[PDB]
RNA sequence: GACUCGUUCAUACUACAGUGGCCACACCAGAUCCCAUCAGAACUCUGAAGUUAAGCACUGUAAGGCUUGGCUAGUACUGAGGUGGGAGACCGCUCGGGAACACCAGGUGAUGAGUCAU
RNA sequence: GCAGAUGUCCAAAGACAAGCUCAAAGAGAACAGAAAUCUCUUGUAGACUAAAAGGGGAAAAGCUUGUUUGAUUUCUAUUU
RNA sequence: UAGAGGACAGGGCCUUGACCUAUUCUCAAACUCCCAAUAGGUAAAAAGGGCGAAAUAACUCAAUUUGU
């Protein structure tokens, strides 16, 4: 038996196009956006956090009939110019994003100077709830360290913590969210193998980065980001298989 | 013994013999059940507004009758 | 190119098929084969296997090589000695049918198949 | 005998034919204030909130909004007369009617049309036309296209 | 050229092919750490040696499917009238409405917000 | 009138979340066979969802796991 | 209901079949990809609509000036 079959076909009901291609999961989606009816022009932002393998981006969406719209943004490469070279996949380069995201979010709806946030690392500010995008929400993962971010560039965003690195542990958070634990692998691996070392970290040393410079150079990134954020129609188709026709009469 | 067990013969003409009436479709529907936490506030509306106009009309009142 | 057939999984498989003190020595020697653990079969517990990756899954093969018809039209092969191994192997890119976000389909053209596999047991 | 909530709705209550599936997300995105018409089609996938089998595609104003549901205000005929119900739906079974969009269109253009026509001060017939009998057409065909009919004979 | 969030939810799907890559996605290198299992396969974390082989994008097929139009066809069916025909089954006429399967032909997308690269 | 079903059952078969995908077929692996377990491919549900039948359901409403008791008290607008 | 073509089982290269593929005759009140006619529902402005300013609220919103 076929079970392609022209029935199959016939019959066959595809999903949605982002569900096909795996993006969007359409039952957080529309639970995120769903506001009472009762609250009319209510809002209902999203921190949409979304990991490539190469860096990773944090965006303000509100839902919209045509399609969302996005009111912030912003990219892991972005760090570049703040003084994150290397990393940028990283906890605190995702924490740096979510900072970056809302201290440009705060700065487009002008209160910067209304929300500051907080100051280094341990009216009611904008409300916005974190869409994580079918990654698994393991304790230690990267979007629950770019809501932190965004948590102290001012925005509020609801959160419990249980999903922070450790089951409450602020100092393994804030040791995570500075990079410290990239430094002790650097560490580590430098003293028990170099050769592995400088072949995992290559581009941090030719950045000339080493792990003790890691924490500080996190946290002035952090500072410096709070203080200034051909088709072929139905002719040629007969035309071509005419011509096929024809070779074809003669080659095989 | 059988009896005709039902019928909807002559309901279609005794309907319409006095017409189908239609809801009388008043102005205003009671808030009873409906949406509180804003009914209620829609009566603090209302008690400002009285309260404001009440004043303003006996502020005239007083002044115009010495 | 990035084409070469690498073994993917390797699994070991007894299948006693009753209860325990057998099964559990079947589960000792998995153990010793290889120090992860294995899990049993169904209870409608009758059988016990293990998965094996990279190293170690290349030198138990090796161990295991103590025919040219056993091989399925998948790319995949296996024997026996009492133990079943069962080799599943593929080329690179095989996290595209298995990851959450963006999972897909590889193209038959990636695809081992059976030519390859035989011709990839013989070279090695 | 048998006269339960759904009996009946085996055809009424079941999805279209490779149109299955919970509702898109842009449904819950759509407005919906007191008073305005609103229609009642019940959606399978969604259980709860769903209307009786006699709404299903009837029109009614909005009178209550809840979080997730609406009350609307539906005319059901009862033997002599007609009477209001208000039925409490879920937001997946009710739908922004189109009964009076041309009403609201009409609205609007002849609002602009008179605007401009009181600023000129013609006086315009602004109601809608009913249109029927056409005028006489002095109508040219060459006589390369005026082809004659006969009935046809039996086969 | 590409990416994120969407809309439409097959013109968007499926099969088999061809073409394409600098930042771009991705495959990919690892398991110290958060985390995870029988299995670092997946998930999670840390990377950047390699590669367009695959995912992805574009195109192709007297491709299947889908879609639009035509045609089936004023056919089938049907509202109203008949002291119409016919033994009946059924079938006309008058005032009206009007399909479907199949077959044939074209097509295989479009688009909102934001962003990156040049 | 026709084909049936009900007077039950469930601390989970209720609640929430997460992860996963089912029936079946084909090919392959000591014992091992038409069926026992394992691997791969295909798989719009052809499984499962307490029961009759009909609707609904695929990153679920199904399977597994974790935590639970919202199967709680009170009162409205109402539908059949 | 019938044949037509094509790589698992049985006997003596052959047959029987099974199976697959494309067809073929004929059906459904408790079948449906499609789908009428008739029947049914809502709307077609003045106690209202549109467009603004000012007030009120304990509601809503990040907003004592967002929205309602």
């Amino acid at each position: 038996k076929v079970v392609k079959n022209k029935a199959y076909f016939k019959r066959y009901q595809v999903k949605y196009r982002r569900r096909r291609e795996g993006k969007t999961d359409y039952r957080a989606r529309k639970a995120l956006i769903l506001q009472d009816k009762n609250k009319y022009n209510a809002q209902k932002l999203r921190f949409v956090v979304r990991k490539t393998n190469s860096q990773v981006i944090c965006q303000i969406a509100c839902a919209h009939i045509e399609g969302d719209k996005i009111l912030a943004e912003a990219k892991s490469k972005e760090l570049i110019r703040y003084g994150i070279p290397v990393g940028l996949k990283n906890y605190a380069a995702a924490y740096a994003t979510g900072l970056l995201c809302a201290r440009r979010f705060l700065k487009s709806l002008n209160l910067d100077t209304q929300f500051l946030g907080v100051e280094k690392v341990t009216r009611k500010p904008i409300k916005a709830f974190l869409d994580v995008g079918i990654t698994r929400t393991t304790t230690g993962n990267r979007v629950f360290a770019a809501l932190k971010g965004a948590c102290d560039g001012g925005l509020n965003i609801p959160h419990g913590n249980n999903r922070f690195p450790g089951s409450f542990n602020p100092e393994q958070l804030r040791k995570n969210i500075l990079g410290i634990h990239v430094a002790e692998y650097m560490k580590t691996l430098q003293e028990e193998d170099n050769d592995k070392y400088k072949t995992h970290f290559n581009d941090y040393l030719k950045n000339n980065i080493g792990a003790d410079d890691i924490e500080q150079m996190y946290l002035n990134a952090h500072e410096k980001i709070r203080q200034n954020p051909k088709k072929l129609n139905a002719k040629l188709r007969k035309k071509r298989v005419k011509e096929k026709l024809a070779l074809y009469v003669e080659k095989l | 013994a059988k009896s005709k067990n039902h019928t909807n013969h002559n309901q279609n003409r005794k309907a319409h013999k006095n017409g189908i009436k239609k809801p009388k479709k008043h102005k205003f529907m009671s808030r009873k059940g409906l949406d509180p936490n804003f009914f209620r506030n829609q009566k603090y509306c209302l008690k400002g507004i009285q309260k404001k106009k009440k004043e303003l009309k006996l502020k005239a009142k007083q002044e115009k009758n010495n | 190119v990035m084409r070469e057939i690498k073994v993917n999984k390797l699994v070991l498989n007894i299948c006693v098929g009753e209860s325990g003190d057998r099964l559990t020595r079947a589960a000792r020697v998995l153990e010793q084969l290889t120090e992860q653990k294995p899990i049993f079969g169904k209870c409608r517990k009758i059988s016990c296997f293990v998965t094996v990756r990279g190293k170690k899954a290349l030198e138990i093969l090796e161990k295991g090589l103590k025919r040219r018809k056993n091989f399925s039209d998948t790319g995949n092969f296996g024997f026996g000695i009492g133990m079943d191994f069962y080799v599943h192997l593929s080329r690179s890119g095989y996290r595209v049918t298995r990851r959450t976000r963006r999972r897909s389909k590889i193209s038959k053209t990636h695809k081992v198949t059976k030519e390859d596999a035989m011709k990839w047991f013989q070279t090695k | 005998k048998s006269r339960g909530k759904r009996s009946g709705t085996r055809y009424k209550f079941s999805k279209k034919f490779r149109k299955h599936g919970e509702c898109t997300a842009n449904k819950y995105l759509e407005k919906l204030n007191y008073g305005d018409y609103v229609d009642i089609v019940c959606d399978s996938t969604q259980q709860k909130g769903m209307p009786f089998n006699y709404y299903h595609g009837k029109t009614g104003k909005i009178f209550h909004i809840t979080k997730r549901g609406v009350g609307v205000l539906v005319n059901k005929r009862v033997k002599h007369r007609i009477e209001q119900k208000k039925v409490c739906v879920r937001i997946e079974h009710v739908r922004k009617s189109r009964c009076n969009e041309d009403f609201l269109l009409r609205k609007i253009k002849n609002a602009e049309l008179i605007k401009e026509a009181k600023l000129k001060n013609e006086h315009i017939n602004i109601k809608r036309k009913t249109e029927g009998p056409k005028p006489a057409a002095m109508i040219k065909v060459p006589p390369s296209k005026i082809i004659t009919i006969e009935p046809l004979p039996f086969y």
